[PDB]
């Protein structure tokens, strides 16, 4: 009867509901559209998602799928090198891609008017690039000088490394960029071959997302779209065989680059289509991040998450400069785990502690730690869908993962009835007694045994 | 006389081959961890340390009984005709 039982309890917010459709069609020759109008915007982004990468290289030739990227903005036949970054300037719109281990990405964001305009340039980048061998070696130069940057952005080598060791015997394994001496070799035919057995259209996604109608954009499509290969299949109906997940130790012992060491550790994951992949999201949220020169108005010392306080209160002075849980998924398989920085002589109880806490996922997870997680996923995820870009990124990465878009209120009513009983099942599957992968660079005196990681996984309490 | 002499000691052709000798992707034991993976005895009896130690206690106390009723049954059939319960004893 007392007033402080007739709060008001509104679990899902209507506004999840009243969302605009994302409407799809299917062309004849295999092609898929998929757009989602929002009123509320005077620009829009349109791209081409296509469903290849490193992962679908050979091993004689790894890196030519990252090497075509730059030989897309070289010239047409009918449009040059200038000519092509005029025409762009002259609208105020704005192209970019990149390339990963499965999916290949190519988008325009410009003003309504000048959509169609974007449509044509994308078809013929994609369709009609002409591979000049001149052009080919004069790459080489540009990109031998990338593979010396990247290689000052320690965590991009360190989640590389991580990749080597855990898929050695599968193509999952190999590295986007490749390595030199295939760099130094690369002929346009190595590239054209990557084409021809790649870029079909069953593998090839058309996104948009603003002040965007759809039956225009099926019509563009189908116009532009027109001179693009079909699958050619040899009466050959075999699968694929799920990458093997080896557990193994990379390490790079260095004492002459400063007194902070870099490591990563991983677990097999899930892939995307699995019941239990909302899970691991979640469970990525439970673990979280930190970082000492960033903490906010919550002192590290009386947060909530566990781990975080457990790591600011060791040896009453903290053993962590940052730290943060990833969580990524593939087609048939997926890695989760954690990145960190430390001191010298902080490393091995840094790394235990995280260890720790993942730990605790199978034995002694609380509600109220399961609730706290579930409120942060919720603010990132739904507050990253602002802008027209991220909206059409999540159009397309999500139609080549799931073969459609998920409603916002479906993703929330399969988080709702996520309790702390079901964390402890999926991680008590998975995680528990499992094995790990390493990879470490810098000064590691004090690292942990890989078996003392390994044995990490399981507690002799209970 | 390469063998134990610090002037020319070295090891034969025949070992250097049994170094080079490669047996990759081969477990001829592999049917028996097949059968041992499929009772479960892994889900429902070790992967859990309370429950890996009652395993441990329990098959301890049955086991000890057995191993010590059997090695008296062998004690008791080379011995055959030499112990006290194998020859009653006649009264004049
Ligand atoms: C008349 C004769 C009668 C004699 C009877 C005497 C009793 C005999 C006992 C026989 C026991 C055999 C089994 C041994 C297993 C030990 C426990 C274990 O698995 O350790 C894992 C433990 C952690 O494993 P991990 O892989 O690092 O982590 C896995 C998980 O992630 C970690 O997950 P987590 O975080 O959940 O786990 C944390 C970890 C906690 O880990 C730690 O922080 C370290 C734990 C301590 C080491 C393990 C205990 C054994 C140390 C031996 C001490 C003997 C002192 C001898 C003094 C004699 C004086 C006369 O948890 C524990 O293990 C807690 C302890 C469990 C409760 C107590 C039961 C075990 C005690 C065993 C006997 C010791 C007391 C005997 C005292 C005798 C006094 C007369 O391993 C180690 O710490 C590494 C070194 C371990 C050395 C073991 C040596 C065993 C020797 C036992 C015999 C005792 C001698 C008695 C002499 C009597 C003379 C009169
Ligand atoms: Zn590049």
């Amino acid at each position: 009867v007392s007033p402080l039982a007739r709060s008001v309890d509104a679990a899902i917010p209507e506004e999840a509901f009243n969302q605009p459709p994302t409407l799809t069609t299917t062309l004849p020759n295999g092609i898929r559209v998929a757009t989602q109008r929002l009123p509320f915007h005077q620009t829009a982004t349109v791209g081409v998602w296509i469903d290849s990468g490193s992962r679908y290289d050979t091993k004689e030739t790894n890196g030519a799928a990252h090497f075509l990227e730059h030989m897309t903005f070289k010239g047409t036949k009918r449009r040059s090198r200038i000519q092509l970054e005029q025409e762009i300037e002259n609208m105020g719109a704005h192209l970019n891609a990149y390339t990963s281990r499965e999916q290949t990405v190519y988008y325009a964001k410009a003003f309504k008017k000048d959509i169609p305009q974007c449509v044509d340039i994308l078809s013929d980048i994609l369709l009609n690039s002409t591979i000049d061998e001149e052009a080919v070696q004069m790459e080489k130069h540009v990109i031998l000088r990338e593979m010396e940057e990247v290689e000052r952005q320690t965590e991009e080598v360190i989640f590389d490394r991580l990749h080597t060791t855990a898929f050695r015997d599968s193509p999952l394994g190999y590295t986007i960029l490749g390595p030199e001496e295939n760099i130094r070799n690369m002929t346009r035919e190595h590239i054209l071959e990557y084409i021809n057995r790649n870029y079909t259209s069953d593998r090839m996604v058309v996104a948009a997302a603003g002040d965007v109608d759809h039956k225009e954009l099926t019509a563009l499509v189908e116009k532009h779209f027109a001179g693009l290969p079909q699958p050619k299949r040899s009466k050959i109906i075999l699968p694929t065989e799920k990458p093997f997940f080896c557990g193994s130790e990379l390490l790079h012992r260095n004492d002459d680059m400063g007194p902070t060491a870099h490591v990563a550790v991983g677990f097999e994951g899930v892939p995307w289509k699995s019941p239990d992949a909302v899970t691991f999201m979640l469970m990525q949220a439970i673990v979280g991040s930190y970082r000492k020169h960033d903490e906010g108005i919550v002192p590290g010392k009386v947060s909530a998450n566990a781990t975080v306080r457990n790591v600011c209160n060791k040896m009453t002075v903290g053993c962590a400069d940052m730290f943060s849980a990833f969580n990524t998924c593939y087609s048939d398989t997926g890695l989760f785990g954690f990145y960190a920085q430390c001191d010298e002589v902080a490393l091995e109880h840094c790394v235990m502690e995280i260890m720790f806490g993942i730990t605790s996922l199978s034995y002694a997870v609380t509600d109220e730690e399961v609730e706290r997680a579930k409120a942060q996923l919720k603010t990132q995820l739904l507050g990253h869908l602002d802008s027209t870009t991220a909206v059409a990124e999540d159009i397309g990465r999500q139609m080549l993962a799931y073969g459609r878009r998920m409603p916002l209120a479906e993703f929330l009513k399969r988080l709702e009835v996520i309790d702390a009983e079901e964390v402890k099942r999926v991680a008590w599957k998975y995680l528990h007694d499992a094995e790990v992968a390493v990879a470490g660079l810098g000064p590691l005196f004090g690292m942990p045994q890989l078996i003392n990681l390994r044995r990490a996984t399981f507690w002799l309490r209970y | 006389i390469r063998f134990g002499n610090p002037w020319r000691d070295d090891y034969p052709e025949w070992i250097w081959k049994s170094l080079r000798v490669s047996r990759k992707d081969k477990d001829m034991f592999a049917p028996f961890f097949k059968l041992l993976n499929a009772t479960k005895l892994y889900e429902y009896c070790l992967k859990d340390n309370r429950r890996y130690c009652m395993f441990v206690m329990g098959v301890g106390l049955v086991s000890s009984w057995m191993w010590s009723e059997w090695w008296n049954s062998v004690w008791r059939r080379i011995n055959k005709g030499k112990l006290y319960n194998d020859v009653p004893y006649v009264y004049p």
